[PDB]
């Protein structure tokens, strides 16, 4: 085979993966666990809630981790200070029209926004806006 | 998303329900099925825009449940699909709209121009505001976003439904005062044609300006394209 | 070819179909299924008041039940519980569009009701 | 902080709402809590136990309640004859909030400027 | 080398009818040099096409500015099992730009001999125009055009009599700003939403119907023709290195003589506007703000804008971009933050939704500039917004995120002072109550 | 370059593990709870050595056995024995020492390692090996230009252009 398995650096470490993995296959098999929302396995990839965003090396933008196939030689960086704004903003992004609902959520204590919201995003707000409300539907 | 419609939802109606019918006349049939053929049959979903517009002058100026339906089991995709499109674009009206569609621009190139007076010109004559239809069906007003008519700002654009699809005219009104606008409302409404275009010039042109969005104030100046028109010409392509 | 499935005819047993907690009206559709615990099932008791509620005390679903929906000018409104933000519930951002005296919108923290005459009707 | 009390809206629905945060922050697991929905969809408890001869009397449910449901009243004077009178139910609890009432709200009156 | 550019001759303007002043049936067209030379042009071959395309200079009229000769040699060059596709982008829903609508309502022969070009030059068998729902009138001229290009067997098998094969279609949306985007555009045509595809992959690569695609603009194809008959060193004979060539200039707002005019590239902005649009209404200066290419770019002030020209690498280095080269004018009566307000009502508005911070915060910048105009604010939420304009910059799936926090930018970076005076002075309307 | 959690004190804890003469230390079978002095019925009972799966409701993999040479993730559990309710207030009553003593305190960095605790106490054991993850997709969106292909109906056919 014409080298099927070809070799990336994440956090300058040396990480071989197969031939069509994206950047966030490559974190995985790095042993570094990044944050996402609408990537899910069994599902085709979406791309649109941003919190899987890393650096790459001569990229002046964030790449989207689980859409950006992992070319050979390539640098990821998840841990700069660009990554971490990135994370910082998508989350407060994603909490601004939230409904203050964790009390009466059955989420609450096993949910996805709560943690990453705990480790990966900030500890205050400063959105006093009214937020956008929705009616529930019947499936 | 546009005026008039609040709900991304099917709210039921005695007008609008899963009994109502629609169908298609001969002659709309023939336009949609020549609308199809401009593309490939495995990817027979791609007509589903102009499709839906056709049925939307065919319905009277908006998309029931039925016709939705209709279109979608025409194109053999899932209502859903359909559902997604009427309601991601402006111009699909899903609620029962007047005769004639009047939509005002208001984005920043018009603003500057006022359309904002024109707006209280159209209020205050036919006594409605954004998103009403008038007590007797005649005018719906709408607003619009920018529509690439903005030197001529600031402008109005009218719909007509009141002849069905062989019928349809979608007319810019450009280069408005209130008296301008208020002319070509009572033009529509006792049966007339008003003039489309400009109200002061012929097309994008210099000339003069709307001043104050009050009073049109020509200005000379200089002209290109006056002369005669280039003649045909090619260099010796072979060297 | 592939024949419709009659769902009428399927046979379902009469002590289970009579059973069903379904809702009344209030925050769902009226006769949805309604979620339980087996907490008073061997007392044999069926209704959720009756789990911690002894006697003909007037329970707290029928004193929130004779306060009247509110009439709100706008599309959305904040529901605090209370006149002193600190006092109340966390804000709850509450739908208004669509809603009458009949069929009004309900907060999911205080049982209040609210309605509004503002999305054209 | 006194003997704990369940509190009510002005309309006289149950301000708790189940949300389990008094009982996992207990530190003596006083407080056993079921709940179900509602015949009206609403989130409320079926069970709602506070174990006083467990009770360290620390605060910490009433800091961890984000709807102001459960507090620790200003009565200390509920000293019994037997045990079992002091292993609270819900009806128990919400009897005590309903005589409590008006001296708990002119407290938080003041406590609301600090917490 | 020349130094000043400006004042283009009526005999090298390209766009010799575009005020529907001359006949516009296909004989004044063919009069007026249309559909000439056609067959000698296609039978000159490909990679001739593209080489003389990539001698000319011309840069992408649609808003980016990608040289269109590389851009055109992306497309494959061989056989793979699937045909390639031209898209040709007629939306033009930027606040701003109307010349397109010129262009498809006037001189339809010049795009759909350029299609033709376009096609041949990138192996693309048929093609497909977008033109915007809005348009009905220039959408029914461009299919007059194509009707009488087929009658005189311009388009179809055997076209121009030179052995390679080509269609036209047209098709038309419904009311999006963001199908104007390629993949939305793509997407739309598709017969779905307009939202776009993340990059990778590429249009070239994987496009319509997961075939090969190239989308270019209306301006971009329809000069195409004039370029290969006239030469390519005659067209990079204007405009400085880089940005050679001529362009449609729309001029709107606060100006005497509003105009869609064609002019030589690197003109400077106050003669662009003092001749062929009669100056600022009021004089000079009485000019407060510029926005020199649509509503995408930053607004610039009246010290940059006396002296700098109309140039992709001349508006950039004044921090703002060239565009459409749709030029708006504002003058001292305006309230500029009500204006950018307006603008970021339009950016909410036109929002896909599909990702999160384009859909989350646009609304969250229309609420904070609505809270501006009124002076209802702190002088720290103006580093808030700039911070907030930051965190949706750079951080979404297509490029309505960067047009949506630009104005913004542009409007606290030039008039911070006056949004600081805005809260001050609010405040002597909302602290008389307060004591 | 070595660089496997380099910045914490479990560097100072993995090392403290492997101290000459302290990292060879044994016992025999059972000897362990001869010294332990719990009652000897206690050893009767049975023992699963498993590492617990992830969680359906959430998609972080933290408590799971692909970190497990940094988080200690293979777990010692015991059979229920009898529950009833008490009869005063419905409480929930037990008779099991060993009711939650494996589930919150004892975990172990390898199989191996908790299958040694078990032999020295004297506790039969079954070791359940964890299910391992996929991580290739399927064949078709295997990569997001799948999403798009010409895999959805086909390369189309040019039959309804005009002139055929
Ligand atoms: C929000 C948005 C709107 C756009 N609208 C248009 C448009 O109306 N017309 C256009 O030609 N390009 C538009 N573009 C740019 C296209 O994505 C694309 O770059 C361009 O059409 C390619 O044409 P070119 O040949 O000039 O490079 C838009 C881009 C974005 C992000
Ligand atoms: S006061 Fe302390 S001991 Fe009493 S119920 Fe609250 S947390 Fe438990
Ligand atoms: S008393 Fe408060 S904290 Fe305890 S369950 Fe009820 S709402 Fe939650
Ligand atoms: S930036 Fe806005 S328009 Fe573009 S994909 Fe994201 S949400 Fe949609
Ligand atoms: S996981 Fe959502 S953008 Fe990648
Ligand atoms: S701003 Fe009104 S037509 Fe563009």
């Amino acid at each position: 085979p014409p080298s099927d398995h070809l070799e990336v650096f994440v956090n300058e470490q040396p990480v071989k993966i197969p031939k069509g993995s994206s950047v966030l296959q490559a974190c995985d098999a790095a042993g570094i666990d990044i944050p996402r929302f609408c990537y899910h396995q069994r599902l085709s990839i979406a791309g649109n809630c941003r919190m899987c965003l890393v650096e790459v090396e001569k990229v002046p933008k964030p790449v989207a981790s689980c859409a950006m196939p992992a070319g050979p030689g390539m640098k990821i960086k998840t841990e700069t200070p660009m990554v971490k704004k990135a994370r910082e903003g998508v989350m407060e992004f994603l909490l601004i029209n939230h409904p203050l609902d964790c009390p009466i959520c059955d989420q609450g204590g096993e949910c996805d926004l709560q943690d990453q919201a705990m480790i990966f995003g900030s500890d205050r707000s400063r959105f006093v806006e009214a937020k956008r409300a929705v009616e529930d539907k019947n499936l | 998303t546009n005026s008039t419609d609040i709900f991304n939802i099917h709210k039921d109606t005695p007008e609008n329900n899963a009994a109502t019918s629609f169908e298609f006349s001969e002659a709309t049939l023939k336009v949609v099925n020549d609308i199809i053929a401009r593309y490939p049959p495995n990817y027979k979903q791609s007509a589903i825009i102009p499709v839906l517009d056709v049925t939307q002058q065919e319905n009277g100026g908006w998309l029931s449940l039925a016709a939705m339906n209709r279109v979608a089991k025409l194109l053999d995709m899932a209502p859903i699909r359909v559902y997604e499109v009427a309601t991601f674009y402006t111009m699909f009206n899903r609620t029962k709209i007047g005769k004639y569609h009047v939509q005002i621009c208001g984005t920043t190139p018009c603003r500057l121009q006022g359309s904002q007076k024109i707006e209280e010109a159209i209020t205050k004559h036919l006594g409605i505001g954004i998103g009403q239809t008038t007590q007797d069906g005649l005018f719906t007003l709408g607003e619009m976003e920018c529509m690439g008519a903005c030197v001529n700002a600031p402008m109005v654009a009218i719909a007509d439904y009141t002849k069905g699809v062989s019928g349809f005219e979608y007319i810019y009104y450009e280069d408005l005062t209130p008296k301008d606008i208020v002319n070509i409302l009572d033009t529509i409404k006792k049966g007339g044609k008003p003039k489309p275009g400009s109200q002061y010039r012929l097309k994008a042109e210099p000339a003069g300006a709307v001043h104050g969005g009050e009073k049109w104030v020509p200005k000379d100046g200089e002209t290109t394209l006056t002369g005669a028109p280039r003649a045909p010409y090619c260099r010796d392509l072979n060297a | 070819v592939v024949p419709t499935f009659d769902w009428k005819k399927v046979p379902v047993p009469s002590t289970t179909a009579k059973d069903i907690p379904v809702t009344v009206k209030g925050a769902t559709p009226a006769g949805d299924l309604r979620a339980t615990s087996g907490l008073g099932l061997g007392d044999g008791i069926k209704n959720h008041t009756d789990k911690w509620l002894d006697g003909d005390k007037k329970s707290p679903m029928e004193y929130i039940n004779e306060v009247a929906p509110i009439k709100v000018k706008g599309l959305v409104v904040a529901s605090y519980g209370s006149d002193d933000p600190a006092l109340g519930c966390p804000v709850e951002y509450i739908n208004l569009k669509g809603t009458s005296l009949e069929n009004p919108a309900v907060c999911k923290y205080t049982g209040n009701r609210y309605y509004s005459d503002d999305w054209k009707g | 902080r006194g003997e704990h009390a369940l509190r009510r809206y002005p309309t006289g629905e149950e301000r708790c709402i189940a949300c389990k945060l008094c009982e996992a922050i207990c530190p003596a697991q006083a407080i056993t809590i079921e709940a179900e929905e509602r015949e009206d969809g609403s989130r409320r408890t079926t069970r709602y136990d506070i174990d006083m001869t467990k009770c360290i009397y620390c605060g910490f449910c009433q800091e961890a309640c984000p709807v102001d449901a459960i507090v620790e009243g200003p009565n200390f004077e509920f000293s019994t004859e037997t045990r079992e009178e002091l292993l609270y139910d819900k009806q128990k609890l919400l009897e005590n909030g309903d005589k409590w009432e008006t001296e708990i709200a002119t407290n938080l009156r003041t406590e609301s400027l600090y917490r | 080398a020349k130094t000043s550019f400006g004042g283009l001759k009526d005999e090298d303007r390209i766009f010799q009818n575009i005020y529907g002043r001359h006949d516009l049936s296909i004989k004044g067209a063919m009069s007026r040099g249309d559909w000439y030379m056609t067959k000698e042009i296609i039978g000159k071959g490909r990679d001739w096409i593209i080489d003389q395309m990539k001698k000319s200079g011309l840069r992408g009229r649609g808003g980016a500015g990608f040289p269109s000769g590389l851009k055109w040699s992306f497309m494959p060059k061989a056989s793979d099992g699937r045909p390639s596709y031209l898209v040709v982008n007629g939306d033009e829903s930027e606040p701003g730009t109307c010349k397109d609508r010129e262009i498809m309502r006037h001189e339809p022969h010049k795009l759909v001999e350029g299609c033709l070009m376009a096609g041949v030059a990138m192996g693309a068998r048929a093609g497909y125009i977008y033109i915007r729902g809005e348009f009905v009138q220039e959408r029914r001229a461009v299919e007059r055009a194509i009707s009488e290009a087929y009658a005189k067997g311009f388009l179809g098998k055997n076209a121009c009599g030179s052995g390679v094969d080509f269609d036209l279609m047209v098709h038309y949306g419904a009311g999006a700003y963001i199908c104007g985007e390629e993949t939305a555009l793509i997407e739309s045509l598709e017969g779905k939403q307009g939202k776009p595809r993340l990059k990778p992959p590429f249009p070239a690569g994987v496009g319509l119907y997961g075939c090969p695609t190239t989308v270019t603009n209306v301006e971009t194809v329809a000069v195409s023709p004039t370029i290969l008959r006239r030469g390519p060193e005659w067209f990079s004979s204007f405009g400085r290195k880089n940005n050679a060539g001529t362009k449609l200039f729309c001029i709107s707002g606060h100006v005497n003589r509003p105009v869609t005019v064609e002019e030589e590239m690197s003109i400077p902005l106050k003669e662009l506007i003092e001749r062929h649009a009669g100056g600022v209404r009021g004089g000079w200066d009485n000019l407060l703000a510029i926005i020199p290419g649509g509503s995408s770019v930053p607004l610039l002030p009246k010290k940059i804008c006396d002296g700098v020209l109309m140039d992709f690498d001349a508006l950039k280095e004044a921090q703002s971009g060239l565009g459409t080269a749709a030029v708006i004018v504002m003058d001292k009566s305006t309230d500029v933050i009500d204006a950018i307000a307006r603008l970021s009502y339009f950016y909410k508005h036109e929002s896909c939704g599909q990702c999160t911070p384009c859909r989350e915060g646009t609304g969250w910048l229309y609420d904070i500039m609505t809270r501006m105009k009124k002076g209802d604010a702190r002088l720290e939420e103006i580093d808030m917004l700039w911070e907030i304009t930051k965190q949706i910059e750079g951080h979404t799936i297509c490029a309505l995120g960067d047009a949506a926090a630009w104005p913004v930018q542009g409007l606290i970076r030039h008039f911070r002072g006056e949004m600081e005076e805005r809260i001050k002075s609010a405040g002597g309307k909302k602290k008389l109550a307060a004591t | 370059e070595f660089a496997t959690a380099s910045a914490d004190y479990s560097i100072a804890m993995k090392k403290a593990a492997e101290i000459t003469g302290a990292a060879e230390s044994a016992m025999g079978p059972k000897e362990g709870g001869f010294t332990a002095g719990v009652p000897l019925d206690t050893f009767t009972r049975k023992a699963r050595i498993y590492a617990p799966a992830r969680t359906a409701s959430q998609s972080g993999l933290a408590r799971t056995v692909d970190f497990a040479t940094t988080t200690p993730a293979w777990k010692i559990e015991f059979e229920p024995t009898a529950k009833w309710q008490n009869p005063l207030m419905g409480w929930t009553s037990s008779a099991d020492p060993l009711e939650n003593v494996g589930r919150s305190a004892l975990v172990f960095y390898t199989k191996e390692e908790a299958m040694r605790f078990c032999e020295k106490l004297g506790w039969e054991y079954e070791v359940t090996e964890p299910n391992k993850r996929r991580t290739q997709r399927t064949k078709r969106y295997m990569q997001y230009g799948d999403n798009f292909g010409t895999k959805r109906a086909g390369v189309p056919d040019l039959s309804t252009l005009p002139s055929n």
